[PDB]
């Protein structure tokens, strides 16, 4: 039918407008990511710096466990948030049958959405209002705040974003994130000094802060850059779409003047 | 929007110079203005002469006031002027027909008012055979040859429209002037990537041409593409071959552009038409990395290398 | 006017389609558009037609969401759309079927699945007792244990 | 042999960059890292910095709170969450900021809100004094 393809067509024109429009709006903020992702990589790493040359083993005997995710609230990204979500219920289901209980803090609406009817049972505190905006410090002096407030002072913890690796690809990294019982008894940490309980508490929170500012800067970027090449290729697919739909489009235009002229001589030869 | 009529007066000027044949212009359903204005721009651009012998066109007009019939004959009118031209004086001539979609409609229109009964679309029973008739004397003979340029108008853009369809079966080659080509500033606004050719193929051209047209129409290719990853903004350079290539490209796709003799009064510059054995020779040394050190704007309105390297050390 | 005219004087149509075919799959039966005068639970009997009504509904949702699989990609897909679309693309697959007749041109030995075996291979199908197995495992295969069958050895080589 | 790091959160003032001599104001005490510095991890409090460069001169920050870092391995990470020059500050501003700041402090009743007024005031002073 001439009217159906009309409307068809209308449609998917607008879509691949939209779609052209979100991937140029995204690789103008994949810009900006990009640009103040590097000294924020340059920090967050000076920060482990540490827990790298101190070799921190990690508590092999204790039981409670906070695993944080890094998403933001907008899908139509890629598979950021599925990455996500199946690295992080994978790695719960596979510490729950070890005998070790484990809390969640989701970063983003998107993944607590995605995991909440999965493990809300086993879920501490979620954030949103994350990915609209460029995260600052700010961001994570918040979250840390609220994951120390929380009172769940966690044995130990892993957060999990998608480190980006450049334009193209990203790697679902987790980052570990130790408590103040276990760097302290860390031998390694007898080369260091002036140390006890309340500067290593502080360090530890701060260090908290830090390690959450970094994976947002590095999740934020890795996001627009997915969201740039999907709308790349949504908009691909539709003008494929736009063609083929045209092709037959005309078509069917040629068979309606066909059947109609052939109406009217057929009409005119029974006189 | 595109100039046209500046491109027909140039082949006409052309082949009556390089060659020593005579052109003639059919205007199958034309609009009696344009018919005016081409006229008086053939006139005004010398290729037509009110007051000499030494004119290099004849023209031949069926307007769009007129019955189908006449649409309908006028380009055969034309195609035997020129066929006077070809086989009684050995020239090679070239025939243009203005539109050969409104020569396919007034056919269209002369078979309805016969009272025969229409056919896909609408057009005429006789539509392939009625193109062919016309069409297939438009050849080569022992004693001469007639090229035809014929412009094209694609009804409601389908390809598949039986009247481009059924005119497609008898093309050889294929121009595509781009107003977008235009508004970068190249003259003959010719879009390298759309025009396409039958002859193209090594055997023909032999290999050194159809290479050097290849490696032209790849890069050119290539540089489209290396434009919408620039679009990205971050112009940079992580590879070195890629901005190679985009001057490269640049200083190629600016060399296709001439200056035609028939715009000679309204600029200054001197139509140059280049041999082919010299169009090969240049765009081979824009290819080969030589013409690096040159800068880009002396590869604009320029004739074959020798003007452009010329051009290039008066730029100083 | 004469396909359409033919439709009403049969009592079992099986239309095969150009689509389906350009996919690979034989016989290019249609599944969303053969129907029967007895598919009925009074005839065929309850399983057999739940089964048969389950295998064109997950059909038909694949169908449905085609569009914008094609046009924004699988990675947007609910979880539960993910699966639908795995088990319809399975069933898809599984519906083909090497023909005696074919060997000229699929390569493989023709199979005559008896009507117990494709029903108890579609119900399992559909129960998502196969989600671990590749959709290219049910490629022109007979029974389901042919389908395993062949999965393990794409595993096992691969 | 010294590999200093001092690094805001949205800039980078060194990255493994070699200067002979730093000093830092930390909560324990105002001290200097030099090379082969005791392994050394310590919080900031608000005040200058002074990086002693290999030519001797002298780059002066000022820091609101970071984190100082002396490994083993001579390297010395500095993070700090606001890192200055002395140009962009001004006084007038500092001292009306610590006036207000005890004046309310005074005001100020409750232990915890009592505690933030003071720290409030401790930057404002720790800036007021770094001014001139």
């Amino acid at each position: 039918t001439l009217k159906d393809i009309t409307r068809r067509l209308k449609s998917i024109k607008n879509i691949q407008k939209i779609t052209k429009s979100m991937k140029m709006v995204a690789a103008a903020k994949y810009a900006r990511a990009e640009r103040e992702l590097k000294p924020a990589r340059i920090y967050g790493l000076g920060s482990l710096a540490l827990y790298e040359k101190a070799d921190i083993k990690g508590p092999e005997d204790k039981k409670k466990h906070l695993l944080i995710g890094v998403s933001s609230d907008r899908g139509l990204c890629g598979a950021i948030h599925s990455s996500i979500a199946k690295q992080m219920k994978s790695e719960v289901a596979t510490l729950t049958a070890a005998g070790k209980e484990v809390m969640l803090v989701g970063i983003g609406d998107k993944i607590r959405g995605i995991l909440y009817r999965t493990h809300s049972d086993q879920f501490l505190v979620a954030f949103k209002e994350v990915g609209r905006k460029p995260p600052t410090f700010g961001d994570a002096s918040v979250i840390a705040l609220e994951l120390l407030n929380s009172g769940y002072e966690f044995d130990e913890g892993s957060i999990i974003f998608n480190k980006f690796r450049s334009v193209i690809s990203y790697k679902t990294e987790e980052k570990p994130i130790f408590s103040l019982n276990t760097v302290a008894s860390a031998d390694s940490m007898s080369i260091y000094d002036d140390i006890d309980a309340d500067v290593l508490q502080n360090y530890q929170e701060y260090n908290l802060a830090n390690i959450i500012y970094y994976s947002l800067k590095e999740s934020t970027t890795s996001e627009q850059s997915a969201r740039m090449t999907a709308m790349d290729n949504a908009s691909k697919n539709a003008s494929e779409m736009i063609d083929k739909l045209t092709l037959t489009f005309n078509r069917t235009r040629q068979a309606v003047i066909t059947k109609e002229l052939i109406e009217i001589i057929s009409g005119a030869a029974a006189l | 929007g595109v100039g046209k009529t500046v491109l027909i007066m140039e082949l006409i000027n052309n082949v009556a110079k390089a060659h020593g044949g005579y052109s003639v212009f059919a205007g199958v359903g034309e609009r009696t203005r344009e018919g005016n204005d081409l006229y008086h721009e053939m006139i005004e651009s010398g290729v037509i002469n009110l007051k000499d012998a030494t004119s290099k066109v004849a023209l031949v007009y069926g307007q769009m006031n007129e019955p189908p019939g006449a649409r309908a004959r006028v380009a055969l009118t034309g195609l035997t002027v020129a066929e006077y031209f070809r086989d009684q004086e050995g020239q090679d001539v070239l025939l243009f027909i203005d539109n050969i979609f409104r020569f396919t409609q007034a056919g269209s229109e002369v078979s309805a008012l016969l009272g025969r009964i229409p056919s896909a679309v609408g057009y005429q029973p006789t539509l392939a055979t009625d193109m062919g008739t016309m069409q297939e004397r438009i050849t080569t003979t022992k004693k001469g040859s007639i090229t035809s340029v014929q412009a094209i108008y694609v009804p409601a853009d389908d390809l598949t429209d039986p009247a481009p369809a059924t005119t497609f079966a008898h093309l050889d080659a294929t121009t595509v002037l781009s107003r977008a080509i235009a508004e970068l500033g190249i003259y003959p606004a010719v879009d390298p990537l759309d025009s396409t050719s039958r002859i193209m193929d090594p055997n023909i051209v032999g290999s050194e041409h159809y290479d050097v047209a290849r490696g032209v129409q790849k890069i050119l290719q290539d540089y489209k593409s290396l434009q919408d990853i620039i679009a990205i903004l971050g112009m940079d350079e992580l590879s070195e071959e890629d901005k190679l290539t985009v001057s490269r490209a640049r200083k190629i796709q600016r060399f296709l552009s001439q200056p035609f003799q028939v715009a000679e009064v309204f600029t200054g510059h001197m139509g140059k038409l280049v041999p082919l054995k010299e169009t090969i020779k240049g765009f081979q040394q824009i290819l080969a990395g030589e013409y690096d050190h040159l800068p880009e704007q002396a590869f604009y309105m320029v004739g074959p290398i020798e003007e452009a390297v010329a051009k290039a050390d008066k730029l100083a | 006017p004469a396909p359409a005219t033919t439709f009403a004087h049969l009592d079992a149509t099986t239309v095969l389609s150009r689509a389906i075919a350009e996919l690979g799959i034989y016989p290019a039966v249609d599944p969303l558009d053969s129907t029967s005068r007895i598919m009925d639970p009074n005839i065929v009997g309850s399983e057999h037609y739940d089964v048969a009504r389950g295998v064109q509904k997950i059909l038909q949702d694949y169908k449905s969401l085609q569009d914008i699989i094609a046009i924004l990609g699988m990675d947007e897909l609910s979880e539960e759309d993910k699966l639908t679309v795995s088990r319809a693309r399975k069933i898809q697959r599984f519906l083909s079927q090497p023909f005696q007749v074919a060997e000229v041109f699929t390569g493989h030995m023709g199979k005559l699945v008896p009507l117990k075996e494709t029903i108890k291979g579609f119900q399992q199908i559909l129960a998502g007792e196969y989600d671990h197995l590749p959709e290219q495992a049910f490629y022109m295969v007979g029974p389901i244990e042919e389908a395993v069958a062949k999965a393990d050895k794409l595993a096992e080589e691969h | 042999q010294m590999s200093f790091t001092f690094a805001s959160p949205t800039q980078v003032f060194f990255n493994g960059a070699n200067v002979r001599q730093v000093d830092v104001p930390t909560l324990t005490g105002a001290f200097g890292i030099l090379a082969a510095h005791v392994p050394t991890l310590q919080v900031l409090r608000p005040g200058l910095v002074v990086v002693h460069a290999e030519d001797g001169t002298t780059s002066k920050y000022f820091v609101s709170s970071g984190s100082i870092a002396v490994n083993a391995d001579s390297s010395v990470q500095l993070l700090a969450e606001e890192a200055v020059t002395l140009d962009m500050l001004d006084l007038g501003a500092a001292k009306a900021n610590l006036e207000k700041a005890q004046a309310e402090l005074v005001g100020t009743a409750d232990e915890a809100t009592r505690a933030e007024i003071q720290i409030r005031i401790e930057a404002n002073e720790a800036l007021v004094k770094a001014l001139e």
